[PDB]
Order: structure tokens, then C-alpha cells, then sequence
């Protein structure tokens, strides 16, 4: 809703399989430390518990 | 102010467009500085029936019934037919100076004492336009100073003005206004319809609270209208109440009809205006003549505001809510029908009102009523089903309870 | 008088009369309705607008013997008049008018009854329901190939 990202469902057997397409405002960024970073900041991969 | 704002426009406009095109205004603490570029009043020599030569502007600033208005009705496209107004200006002033410049020489006026002193002098120059700066009289008039409420008046007539002339450029106290009729159109309504001609444009709009207009003979802001919104308004609705006739099958009223508008109405370049009063709020020129001049379409502004649901539907909601809101059925949607107020299904047995040690079962379903009928004794036990589901109890009005039909 | 149908009006400036109005008229629908209009709002609970009002009356006035009398018109059509000689001669006491017209039901009763069926009006609540009448609804609650439209099998 942000207009930055969208997403198609593709959900697969094993797992999931969403199909995630780029829009052009976002940072796009680089050097593969800080887009991972963004990543797991905004598509939340890194979960935590106790 | 308005006197000499006109003087400047109409001398704008007897040259078709090419001098008087900027017009500054300064009004500020009981002073007035009003300027045009015209051509103004010549060093041409005027005559009095009295014999006496007095010169141009001056006979046009002091003495009344002067001007070069009096012509034909014609041909004039000007508004003016008095021969008055400067000096209804200078009379209740009790500063004044007025420059008219010819191209050859400059003519300058000085007014004080309310006509007990006035001169004029011949200055050689090479200005060609006019300059009015005055200082009024508080003694006649019911006031002592000049309010910021008069000059958002001067503002908006002259951002108006500016909307029915674009060539001439109006500043007021060095601000400078631009004219377009959309923006106009859309401070009044965002959803005002606009028409526009080689002569003509008018904005349709709304009033909620009931009837706004500002319509433009001219140059003279006609308050009061005229013969020209008469006659436009009878073309627009003639169009427009058969077709919402025709629409939702309501016969509404004409001034049901035409209650519910705002009109910018601007009107360019007409001849033969009759106005019946100095005050000259009101036209009074015959409808032959205005019909004549006025080739708008206003069966395009019927079918534009026909259409728009954003001025007639309001019209015709108005018109639901005293014929529909009159056309009265009263219902929910919850089962529709009849408003039965007992229903047959009872169980009622012989002691239905004295006082002894009966009951009710408030049981379910007409297996349990049935089986009850089989079981219970006729004089004390009783029953009464239920119908069926049922809501949550608080969520609704003690009349709604009694809307309610099983617990009736 | 009463008017289902449109406005109507009577006025006489001393022996003239104006069938388009003047600014007495203005004056005397203020005396009446700001003793008029509370009265009917605390009486019957409702907001009916001051031309709503207005348009369902005629009014019929007689004036006799006011000095400086203006009139803009040829046919004298509009009494320029302004408020303070209006207000100083005209010692016409609109709060005995207004109570008398607020004691005539035969004006304001079909009205209210109109209003009565939304203001003061009966609960219903019961089942409303709602005709959304059905939706597109492609992307929501269908599965979507990738091969949406394309020529296939
Ligand atoms: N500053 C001025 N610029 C141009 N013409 C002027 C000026 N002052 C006076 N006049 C002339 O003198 C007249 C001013 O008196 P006025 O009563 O305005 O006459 P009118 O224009 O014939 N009538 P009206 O505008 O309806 O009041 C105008 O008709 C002009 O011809």
C-alpha cells in the first residue's frame, strides 16, 4: 500500500511460491549488506522467540 | 471609486482594447489613487448653455450632465447615460487632484472645500492617460475613516472585472489580478458548468441556502440582475424542468427549480442598455433587443447541468423529501406485508386474567407445544411457543421491542 | 394567510403598492421570525429553514402615514426606505402576531406531520438488510496462472 512493491501468488507444493515484482521507488540498493538488510527489515525473514 | 474605476474602463473601451489597458488602484488610509492610460478628456473646447468657456475635464469633474456619453444608443457600447458621476465624485470630496494628460498637455484639477474651491491649470507635458487621487468627505458621509471590508469589495469587483476583461490589466495597490472565468467558476463550486461565447459566459452552480447570483451587464455590476438573466434563466429552465420531467417524473416547481443555483453570468459588447435608475442596479432595456444581441446556447447549459447529478439530484432529493418522504409505506426490509399486531399461533388456556397460581410455558417449537397439549392439565398449566431466532436484547429501542413480533 | 404553492405577498407604502417587495417587508419577517422560530423550535422540536418557512406564507400588510418614503422605481416597485425610519415608525409589535399565528395549527400541522415522519418519528430497527448487488471480484477468492489470457491449454 505503500506503492513500493507488489506480489502474485504462485504458492507452490513444497513451502510457499509467492512471485515478488519490483516497483521503482524503493532504495534498489547494492553491495548485498544493506539490500539484505531491507530485506529482512521490510519482508520480515529474520523472526525472533523465546 | 466605482464612478471613476468606470470612467477608466469606459475609456478602455471606446478605444476597442488599445488605451486604458492598465489601471492602478491605491486606496489606502481615506486616500484614492486611481490611473489609466487613455486618452481622457481632450483640451477640446466644451461650451455651456450659461456662455461660459470652461475647459474639458474640469466640465467633466465639477459640473454634472457632461459627457461624451450622450451619443446614440446604437452604437454606444458604454454604460454610461448621466453625465454626473465625476462630479458626484468631486462634490463629496474634501481633497481632490486629477491629472488628464492628452499627448500634449497635462490638465490638472484641484478640488477642496465641497465646490467652494476649484481650479484648474494647463501644464505642458507629454502624459497621455488620467490620475484621480482624492480625499473624501466624512461630514456627509456616516463614517470617519476607510475599513479593510470596502477594499476586499474593490479586491474581489476587481478581480471580477478582470475576469470579464482580460486585455486590461488591473492592479490594485501594485498587486496585480488575473482574470480566467474557470478559476472564477471554481472558487465559486468545484463542480460550477461553464458556457462560454464570443460574448457571453456563464457558470451553473449551487445554493444550499438559497438563491446566489452575480451577473455582469457590461461593465456595471448588476445586483439586482435585469431583463438578460430573465430571459436567459426561462430558456435554461424550459429546457430543464420538461427534461427532469422527463427524468424521475416529478413535477417541480419553477422556483423549486431555479432555487437551487449559483450562475456567473458575464456578458461582453452590448448596445441599447436601459438602466432605470442612477443607482443602476437593474436593467430595464426591452427583451427584443437583448434577445437580438444574445446568441448563447442555453439548451447547451440545460443538457450540462441536466446530466449533472451534482446541482439536480440535490433538486430532486429536495423533491423526495416532500413527495417521496409524503409517499409513506414505513417498513425495514426485516419480512414486509402486512404489520399484523396478533398473530394466530396462541395457546391461551381458561384462566387467561384471574388471579390464582397458573403458568406459562415459554417452551420451544411446536413439538414441545404439542407435547404439551398432550400433557398438561387445561385450567393450570399453559405454553407458547417460540418462532424463531432471535437477537441480542439490549441492542435495541423499547419502540423496537414492540416492533418486535413474539415479544408483543 | 396560508400558501402550499409558491410565494406570495401584499404590501402598501402609504397609498403605493409594491408587488416586488421593499425593505419594510424585510423588517417584518425579522420581528416575526425571531420571536416566531424558537417558539416553534422549542414547541415541536424541529429546524425548518427560514425561506422554507417564508415560501409557505402570504403576507398582507397595510402602512399609513410614514414619513421619507424612498422609492428607486418609476412604478415605485422598491421602498429604498432604510432601517432606522422603518424601525422608528413602524411600532408594529410582531410578538403578539407571532403568538397568535403560533395558536393557527392550519399552517404548520401538515408540515410537522411530514417532519413527524423523521423527527420524533418511531424506531423500526428490525432486519434492514442491503442491495450491494454483487461485485467484480476478479483477484479476490479465485487462483490466478500465469498463463491468464494467453493462448494455452
Ligand atoms: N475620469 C474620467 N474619465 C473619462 N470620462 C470622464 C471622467 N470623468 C468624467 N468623465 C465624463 O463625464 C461623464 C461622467 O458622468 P457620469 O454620470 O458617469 O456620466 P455617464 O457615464 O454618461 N453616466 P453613468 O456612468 O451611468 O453615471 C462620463 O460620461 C464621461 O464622458
Amino acid at each position: 500500500n505503500k506503492g513500493f512493491i507488489t506480489w502474485d501468488d504462485a504458492c507452490g507444493e513444497h513451502g510457499f511460491g509467492f512471485k515478488v515484482k519490483f516497483r521503482k521507488e524503493y532504495s534498489l540498493s547494492d553491495n548485498e549488506e544493506e539490500r539484505h538488510a531491507k530485506i529482512m527489515k521490510d519482508f520480515g525473514l529474520i523472526e525472533r522467540r523465546s | 471609486i466605482d464612478e471613476i474605476i468606470d470612467n477608466s474602463v469606459d475609456e478602455g473601451i471606446r478605444t476597442k482594447f488599445k488605451f486604458a489597458n492598465k489601471i492602478n488602484v491605491t486606496i489606502k488610509n481615506n486616500q484614492v489613487t486611481v490611473e489609466d492610460n487613455g486618452r481622457g478628456i481632450p483640451q477640446a473646447m466644451v461650451k455651456t448653455p450659461t456662455g461660459e468657456e470652461i475647459p474639458g475635464p474640469v466640465a467633466a469633474w465639477t459640473i454634472p450632465k457632461a459627457g461624451g456619453n450622450f451619443g446614440d444608443d446604437k452604437e454606444r457600447v458604454t454604460g454610461g447615460m448621466n453625465g454626473v458621476g465625476s462630479s458626484l465624485t468631486n462634490i463629496f470630496s474634501v481633497m481632490f487632484v486629477g491629472e488628464t494628460g492628452d499627448g500634449q498637455n497635462n490638465i490638472v484639477v484641484r478640488c477642496s472645500n465641497g465646490m467652494e474651491n476649484k481650479s484648474w491649470e494647463t501644464i505642458p507635458g507629454k502624459w497621455k492617460g488620467t490620475r484621480v487621487t482624492f480625499i473624501p468627505d466624512f461630514m456627509s458621509f456616516e463614517t470617519n475613516e476607510l475599513s479593510q471590508v470596502y477594499l476586499d469589495i474593490t479586491l474581489d469587483r476587481l478581480q471580477t472585472l478582470a475576469v470579464v476583461y482580460p486585455d486590461i490589466q488591473f492592479t490594485f495597490n501594485g498587486k496585480k489580478v488575473q482574470g480566467n472565468f474557470k478559476k472564477y467558476a471554481r472558487q465559486y463550486d468545484e463542480h460550477a458548468i461553464v458556457q462560454e461565447q464570443e460574448n457571453c459566459s456563464i457558470a451553473v452552480g449551487r445554493s444550499p441556502d438559497g438563491f446566489r447570483q452575480l451577473t455582469y451587464v457590461n461593465n456595471i455590476h448588476t445586483k439586482n440582475g435585469g431583463h438578460h438573466i430573465d430571459c436567459v434563466m426561462d430558456d435554461i429552465c424550459e429546457d430543464l424542468i420538461p427534461q427532469i420531467k422527463r427524468k424521475f417524473k416529478i413535477d417541480v416547481t419553477k422556483a423549486r427549480v431555479k432555487e437551487c443555483l449559483t450562475i456567473v453570468m458575464f456578458v461582453r459588447d452590448m448596445k441599447n442598455m436601459r438602466f432605470d435608475s442612477q443607482t443602476k442596479e437593474r436593467l430595464t432595456s426591452p427583451f427584443g433587443e437583448i434577445r437580438s444581441h444574445i446568441q448563447l446556447d442555453a439548451k447547451k447549459i440545460s443538457r450540462a447541468i441536466l446530466n449533472n447529478e451534482a446541482i439536480l439530484m440535490p433538486i430532486i432529493e429536495a423533491a423526495l423529501a416532500r413527495k417521496l418522504a409524503a409517499e409513506k409505506a414505513a417498513e425495514t426490509k426485516a419480512a414486509k406485508k402486512a404489520s399484523k399486531a396478533k398473530v394466530h399461533k396462541h395457546i391461551k388456556a381458561n384462566l387467561c386474567g384471574k388471579d390464582a397460581d397458573t403458568t406459562l410455558f415459554l417452551t420451544e417449537g411446536d413439538s414441545a407445544i404439542g407435547y404439551l397439549i398432550d400433557v398438561r392439565d387445561k385450567e393450570l398449566h399453559g405454553g407458547y411457543p417460540l418462532r424463531g431466532k432471535v437477537l441480542n436484547s439490549w441492542g435495541m429501542s423499547y419502540a423496537d421491542m414492540l416492533k418486535n413480533k413474539e415479544l408483543f
